[PDB]
């Protein structure tokens, strides 16, 4: 993790982090884990993550990793503190639309975030619009947000 | 950040700018004010798009006012002495809905048109001073007049003389500061004659601005060069030793004493 | 049928078009005026009925096109003076 | 116009200054002292303004 | 600003207001008024006051604190 | 006792209450301005509560005013004097 | 850490109107409510919205905050996209200035125990006039710190001393038991244009012609009024020729000025007739049968 | 009808805008629906407060829509405690125009207020018209024989303020509002706005007739009936009787303007005399 | 509740501290309420009587 | 009227001198300080 | 588990039948009483609400941590009109999206007591939208299961998918009481 900003994965409510269009065999619990197990989808490669934090938290950077087989993300739209139906992601204003490149999606790439727009984040939803190889489904890895609590 | 920008004025160093922009992007109120000011100092007169786009773009996204205040001064320094090459930025800043970014346009006019006496720039500052919604922008609009007229000092005590008596105390403070900035070190009799009534203004900070401006006008000045230097030197002492005067009236008086005898009576202020 | 400029029907036209004697024209207009089918007044000295209003009726598509064509002229007149007052009173317009 | 605006803003503060009593002078005294009768409040020995 | 200054001055007329009696106009802006509390005061008059209405023996509302003719 | 607590608690709520100046309505100037006169005191140009009827505030009506704002709280019935009360409630002696 | 005088309390356009509406309706009761918002940083307190508290009973003073009412309203406002914490409380002072009394200081200590940067905003709906609302934001001074010889807050700028404290507030403990935080207002373009619709007449009224029978009658009456005023105006000219300069204003007090009323009658008639003529001329072409 | 005029206060407009800006956040940009609160004075409604209610609908199907009516009751009681004199008078929604499903929503709101008034509050800053369009549900009895149906009848809407409400509004509009313009300039600006409003409404009717002409929309025969009345009411300004009366009236007003202008010149010369006397006297002593 | 009662009585002793302003009861209204005339020649309306039973007061 | 208004000349008098004097305005602040320092205590 | 549920009661004309003793409407009133109570005891923060499946779907009560008001509303529910299963789920889905607590899990209880009169394509696309939104609807196939066994099969199979165990299609044959088959049903398990 970058100096001065911790890995916020333990901070989040594991019981309360829901996922949308997630294949049962690999789910959100396996997504947050550092191990090989992923979060694949069933309906389409399109997928909607929802992440609710325990306490107010700032997001400095994220590590939304995916396998380099092509199922990794190539278009991530991040939404902050929504008062999301797979049609809003089609037409809305993301906090920071992110084209996660192959370097960004590997096991070592971190994705910088606009720290200006990520300051008071009680709940965050990340949407995978498109993957890299135009496959039917996607796959994720230990998607963790790097930052500090609001305090 | 203040130390780095002060030690890297006009160096246009990418490493200094990159590190400072990292501190600014942290969205911290205290360090944001520091980084924003330092960003302008490092990129002073560079007028590059990237520094302008990053800094002005940050100002429209940050929710901290202190960061905006530092950026407003910083944005102006990026386009210092840039003459008409700052027209595109100035009109963008002056039309902004953010009061602080509107203040940055006033400062940008001052730095881009420093000593040029450009009547088009003076036309813009006077328009904002008399017709604006925010008193801070009005106070900065009058203040920016001094940077445009210092090369021709006799002209400020005529454009600012009427603003010196306006209903708005912020414009009155700006008129005091405009006289101080333009007539700095000149010992202008006409400018001092305007500030002498200001030192008894009903509003406290207007008095402070006149006291500080009076020191800047006649720094190093003696009795023969300016007969009123002894009058103000006692006035500074009287305000400080007045237990019943406002605290910020005394702040101007104390700073006036330091400016009046700065550098051991061996320094002067001269923008030229 | 007649335009609003020429809505002054003589007794002869009412007598001829309605197949009634001229002396029965007056009573015919009373029934129309009393029921409310038409609005106006009768000038017995000049043998003329001054018609001011008719019950609105069903119009074809073609007559609706003609009605819209009147709106185009009406719209232009309103816009013409809207620009006239704006131009003439520009200094004092708030 | 500017003085008219300035006088109006200062008037609001000036109107909040407490009003002056109305008294009747009995007899002037030494050391710029005067014996007056405030309307409901009896007699006082008061100083006199320098003007 | 003159219209704004005129409008913001009217807060001197906010209720409650003690009722006085206009006795005499000393000059343009000051007058002698008799408050219903029983005391005669030499006070200032609001500039936005129609002086045509300051007839003798006229009921006037005075500032509750400063007794000014408001 | 549970009832003792209620009486002591009702006492505490009573303590927070403040007395109201008794006056008399002289004339209703505006829809929100009234001229009232204190029972033994000066006349004021006062306001009135929004919840009040404002039709029962005819001239001469006894009213209760705030101590600070002097605004009208309520209209009170015609006051019966303590001496007049003793006149009516005076025992003849069953003669 | 020391509080700064540069701290600002930002009240939204919506939050300002609700306190004025609730405060005026509750005159003279010190009607209180909760200020929702967000502590942006150590120098800003944003008041996005407020909601009023019910009055438990009679009494012109601030009642205790009802926890169930506060909990239920906060819980329900989160259901309509209002997940903002309570950044303080507001209460009304109907005409006696903006300050904190003994009861208000105790009420503020309750909020400062929960949130150290809670703000007590006082609104004067009676003394507030158009274009100038009598509002103020207060936070308590800890008696322990100030007695020992420490300023309640550090001064790093001029921003905290631009507004001169009022004597009424200084009387009631300002700068002794509580300090004032400068209040700015967050106004956006959308909310400003929306409020500009107030008193905006319909387009029908612009082209609507005043009744000609009454217009002639009004013209009839006012011209007759100037007939007597002109007769009096002649007398005023001769009288003021022989009048001492001390009587230029004193002698005009209590006596009607013919010149002043003549101008008002002239102004009214010329506005009335020009509009009636212009609107009539416009209607002759706009509403034309040809 | 049961409602003669709806007065919508500036607090409601700000609240409705804030409702739209907080629900229509990064989530979506649909219409938001709340509940209107106000009092009744004779036959003019006095909409003075509102609260948001959870609401959603399907973009495609109009019969699928949800309104948390239990939330309605809970917050109404919350608001009733603070201000008992403010009851439910209807609902609002920020939709730029009416929707097919409003008549169903009004039925849900009709339980809490029998004469419920729907006020469409456009968050977008429309240039010429008021943002509020007040509607009430009526039972339109057609004469063609088509069965009686529930429809919305327009009620004239006005934006008015309370005394303290207008105090705050003038504070927020202190800088933007220009009050220096005299009355006569304002009245002429009203006439220009009246001309602009009429042209826009005439354009709307023309646009509707264009759709009918090309068959996009069916022939209504109630609008056309009304349209004949509009064109029949068009006065003939070429009549000899009218023109003479217009000239007779115009000259009657002109002499009054001439008299007032004549008085104005005399008063202006009196002011000039006093100024010159004051100027001459000031220099004589100095 | 005993501690609440005793703590309540403590708050009375602060408000029941001397001096008291001697007054005469003028009336006893219903809408339980009293009108008093103070020795300072002031007539006041009390929405609640106070710490004395309204039955034990007479004009 | 326009010709007469345009002919109205204002002498160049020292404006803003009819306002509150510096010495007299200082009198209120000191007196007001004792008002706050005595009535409140 | 911490989940919010809505019961899709049926009040169509067919609920007047006595196939379930004594009346299908009375049978479902007991059945709702059991499922509503069962969710309450699983977690006291459970939210339950009632929606009707009449000719036009009507939300009688939104999610609330109360049970009596659910039976209070079902008492006045009278048989009228025809089932509209298409719009009922979506309207129940809308109320779920506006729950008091976003941490709760989606859940709908459907009481189909009348045939679903739409093409299989409409049911299939409806399930995918629920599956995308992690919305689980437990449907009870009482009443006309002889014709509804195939349309609802496409619902649960598409919604649950491979190894779903999220929505069950419990089909109770006509008998003494359909509620007596609910306690052994995986809905309350
Ligand atoms: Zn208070």
């Amino acid at each position: 993790i970058p100096k001065g900003y911790m890995d916020l994965m333990p901070f989040i409510n594991k019981a309360g982090c829901e996922c949308l269009n997630e294949s049962d065999e690999h789910g959100f619990d396996n997504c947050l884990r550092k191990d090989t197990t992923f979060l694949e989808s069933d309906c389409d490669e399109q997928l909607l993550i929802t992440v609710a934090f325990n306490q107010p938290v700032k997001l400095y950077s994220m590590k939304f990793q995916g396998p380099d087989n092509g199922q990794g993300p190539k278009y991530v739209k991040i939404f902050i503190n929504l008062p999301m139906d797979f049609e809003e992601a089609e037409r809305s204003e993301p906090t920071q639309a992110l084209e996660l490149t192959e370097d960004d999606i590997k096991e070592d790439g971190i994705v910088p975030l606009r720290y200006v727009k990520f300051q008071n984040v009680n709940s965050v939803t990340i949407f995978v619009q498109s993957n890299q190889g135009e496959e039917e489904t996607t796959r994720i890895s230990y998607f963790t947000f790097i930052g500090t609590p609001v305090q | 950040s203040l130390g780095l920008g002060l030690a890297a004025m006009g160096t246009a160093r990418q490493d200094v700018y990159d590190l400072l922009k990292t501190n600014l992007y942290q969205d911290d109120a205290v360090t944001g004010e520091a980084a924003g000011l330092a960003l302008g100092l490092v990129m002073l007169g560079s007028k590059n798009a990237q520094a302008i786009e990053d800094m002005v773009g940050y100002a429209q996204e940050t929710q901290h006012e202190k960061i905006l205040r530092g950026l407003a001064v910083g944005i102006a320094l990026v386009m210092y002495g840039r003459m008409e090459e700052a027209d595109a930025l100035i009109e963008s800043l002056c039309r902004d809905k953010d009061p602080i970014l509107r203040r940055s346009g006033m400062y940008t006019v001052a730095m881009a048109y420093c000593g040029s006496g450009n009547n088009k720039a003076i036309r813009r500052l006077l328009h904002v001073a008399v017709s604006d919604v925010n008193d801070d922008v009005r106070r900065a609009a009058v203040e920016s007049l001094g940077f445009i007229l210092f090369r021709t000092p006799e002209q400020c005590p005529s454009v600012v003389s009427l603003l010196s008596e306006s209903y708005n105390p912020h414009v009155r403070y700006g008129a005091a500061m405009a006289l101080g900035i333009c007539c700095a070190g000149t010992g202008n009799k006409e400018a001092i004659n305007l500030l002498e009534p200001m030192t008894n203004d009903p509003v406290n900070y207007v008095r402070q601005g006149a006291l500080i401006a009076s020191a800047l006008i006649m720094i190093q000045q003696t009795e023969i060069t300016c007969p009123k230097v002894n009058q103000f030197r006692q006035l500074y002492s009287k305000v400080i030793n007045d237990k019943h005067d406002d605290v910020m009236a005394k702040f101007g008086a104390i700073l006036a004493q330091g400016i009046l005898d700065a550098g051991g009576h061996n320094v002067t202020i001269s923008l030229q | 049928t007649r335009p609003a400029n020429h809505r002054q029907l003589t007794f002869e036209e009412i007598a001829k078009s309605a197949k009634i004697t001229v002396n029965e024209v007056e009573l015919l207009v009373m029934k129309a005026l009393s029921v409310g089918l038409v609005k106006g007044s009768i000038d017995e000295v000049d043998k003329r009925v001054h018609m001011t209003w008719v019950q609105p009726r069903v119009l074809d598509l073609q007559q609706i096109k003609g009605m819209k064509d009147r709106l185009e002229f009406w719209c232009t007149d309103v816009k013409s003076m809207e620009m006239l007052v704006e131009h003439q009173a520009h200094d004092i317009l708030t | 116009l500017n003085a008219k605006v300035r006088l109006l803003r200062e008037e609001l503060q000036l109107l909040q200054e407490q009003g002056s009593y109305v008294g009747e002078v009995v007899r002037a005294m030494d050391k710029k002292k005067v014996l007056v009768k405030v309307h409901p409040e009896g007699k006082f020995v008061v100083d006199v303004d320098k003007n | 600003e003159f219209l704004h200054a005129q409008e913001e001055v009217k807060r001197i007329q906010s209720i409650p207001l003690v009722i006085g009696q206009f006795l005499e106009a000393v000059d343009q802006n000051t007058a002698i008024v008799g408050s219903t509390t029983g005391s005669n005061y030499y006070v200032r008059i609001l500039s936005t006051i129609d002086r045509e209405l300051l007839k003798p023996n006229a009921s006037v509302a005075l500032h509750k604190h400063s007794n000014a003719l408001v | 006792l549970t009832k003792q607590y209620e009486k002591s608690e009702n006492d505490l709520k009573a303590l927070q209450s403040v007395g109201q100046i008794v006056g008399e309505v002289l004339k209703q100037l505006t829809e929100e301005k009234f001229i009232v006169k204190a029972t033994n005191g000066p006349r004021y140009v006062v306001g009135c509560r929004r919840q009040l009827d404002k039709s029962k505030l005819k001239p001469g009506t006894r009213v209760a005013l705030d101590m600070t704002t002097l605004t009208i709280m309520r209209y009170l019935p015609r006051e019966v004097d303590p001496l007049v009360y003793n006149m009516s409630h005076e025992d003849p002696g069953n003669v | 850490p020391a509080v700064d005088t540069a701290e600002q309390v930002y009240i939204s356009s919506l939050a300002l109107l609700k306190m004025l509406k609730h405060g005026r309706a509750g005159v003279p009761m010190e009607v209180m409510g909760l200020m929702l918002g967000e502590f942006v940083d150590d120098y800003t307190v944003r008041v996005i919205d407020v909601f009023a508290m019910p009055q438990s009973g009679t009494g012109v003073s601030v009642e205790a905050v009802d926890p169930v009412f506060q909990a239920k309203m906060l819980d329900m406002l989160k259901q309509t996209g209002r997940p903002e914490m309570v950044v303080g409380w507001y209460h009304s002072h109907p005409g006696f200035g903006c300050w904190l009394s003994g009861v208000d200081i105790n009420t503020q200590q309750s909020f400062e125990a929960l949130s150290e940067r809670a703000v007590a905003v006082v609104v004067d709906p009676i003394q507030s006039v158009k274009g100038k609302v009598v509002i103020d934001a207060f936070r308590l001074i800890n008696a322990n710190m100030m007695v020992l010889g420490h300023e309640p807050r550090q001064t790093t700028s001029n921003l905290g001393h631009l507004n001169k404290p009022s004597i009424q507030a200084l009387i009631h403990g300002l700068n002794r038991h509580y300090y004032s935080i400068t209040i700015n207002y967050r106004k956006n373009e959308l909310e400003q244009k929306m409020l500009l619709n107030l008193h905006k007449k319909s387009w029908m009224e612009g082209l609507t012609l005043q009744d000609y029978s009454e217009h002639c009658k009004h013209n009839e009456s006012v011209v007759k009024e100037m007939l007597e005023l002109a007769k009096n105006y002649n007398k005023a000219v001769e009288e003021e020729d022989k009048m001492t300069p001390e009587q230029l204003a004193i002698k005009n007090v209590g006596k009607q000025d013919p010149k002043r009323h003549l101008e008002e009658h002239v102004d009214v008639l010329m506005t009335s007739n020009i509009v009636q003529c212009l609107a009539a001329m416009l209607d002759t072409v706009v509403f034309k049968l040809i | 009808l049961a409602v003669q005029k709806v007065v919508v206060h500036p607090l409601v407009l700000l609240s409705v805008v804030d409702h739209f800006n907080r629900i229509g956040k990064v989530g979506n940009q649909k219409r938001v629906v709340g509940v209107l609160l106000g009092s009744w004075q004779k036959k003019v409604l006095d909409v003075s407060n509102s609260f948001a209610v959870p609401f959603d609908e399907d973009d495609k199907d109009d019969s699928v829509w949800f309104l948390d009516h239990d939330y309605l009751e809970n917050m109404y009681g919350m608001f009733k405690k603070v201000n008992a004199r403010e009851r439910i008078v209807g609902w609002y929604h920020t939709g730029p125009k009416l929707h097919k499903n409003d008549i169903a929503i009004n039925e849900l709101m009709k339980r809490y207020c029998p004469n419920s008034v729907l006020v469409i509050i456009d968050v977008k800053p429309k240039d010429l018209g008021l943002p509020t369009e007040a509607y009430i549900s009526v039972e339109e009895v057609h004469d063609d024989g088509t069965p009686t149906s529930k429809t919305f009848e327009h009620v004239t809407s006005e934006i008015g303020a309370e005394e303290a409400e207008e105090v705050g509004v003038e504070h927020l509009l202190r800088d933007i509002k220009d009050t220096t313009v005299g009355t006569l300039s304002q009245r002429i600006t009203n006439q220009v706005h009246g001309l602009k409003g009429l042209n826009s409404k005439l354009l709307d009717i023309r646009s509707y007739l264009e759709k009918v002409a090309t068959g996009k929309l069916p022939i209504n025969h109630q609008i056309i009936y009304q349209l004949q009345d509009v064109f029949n009411l068009l006065p003939d300004v070429s009549l000899q009787e009218f023109v003479k009366a217009f000239y007779l009236k115009t000259n009657d007003q002109m002499v009054v303007v001439y008299l007032a202008s004549l008085i104005r010149s005399v008063v202006a010369l009196h002011n000039l005399i006093n100024n010159k006397i004051a100027n001459r006297d000031a220099e004589k002593k100095e | 509740m005993k501690d609440k009662i005793k703590e309540n009585s403590e708050k009375i002793k602060v408000n029941k501290t001397l001096p008291y302003l001697v007054s005469n009861v003028i009336e006893l209204l219903d809408v339980k309420c009293a009108v008093i005339k103070t020795s300072t020649r002031q007539t006041y309306f009390l929405p609640v009587i106070g710490l004395v039973d309204a039955e034990k007061l007479k004009p | 009227h326009n010709m007469s208004v345009k002919a109205m000349r204002f002498p160049p008098k020292s404006y803003n001198k009819d306002l509150e004097s510096a010495e007299e305005r200082r009198e209120r602040e000191q007196q007001d300080l004792e008002f706050a320092k005595e009535m409140a205590e | 588990v911490l989940e919010s549920t809505m019961v899709c009661v049926d009040n169509s004309e067919y609920m007047r039948n006595g196939d379930f003793l004594p009346t299908r409407l009375q049978a479902q009133q007991d059945a709702v009483n059991i499922v509503c109570h069962s969710k309450t005891r699983s977690n006291p923060e459970n939210n339950v609400g009632l929606i009707t499946l009449a000719n036009d779907c009507e939300v009688l009560t939104t999610l609330t941590p109360d049970t009596g008001r659910i039976l209070s509303k079902l008492h006045t529910v009278q048989p009228k009109g025809k089932i509209t299963f298409c719009t009922g789920i979506r309207v129940a889905h809308l109320a779920l999206k506006h729950r008091q607590g976003k941490n709760h899990k989606m859940r709908i209880i459907a009481f189909v007591g009348s045939p679903v009169e739409d093409n299989e394509k409409d049911l299939v696309k409806l399930a995918k939208r629920l599956k995308k939104e992690k919305v689980n609807v437990d449907i009870i196939n009482f009443g006309e299961e002889e014709v509804n066994t195939e349309k609802l099969t496409a619902f649960v199979n598409t919604l649950n998918g491979k190894d779903g165990t999220g929505s069950h299609l419990v089909t109770v044959p006509p008998g003494p009481s359909l509620a007596d088959a609910l306690i052994s049903s995986p809905i309350l398990a």
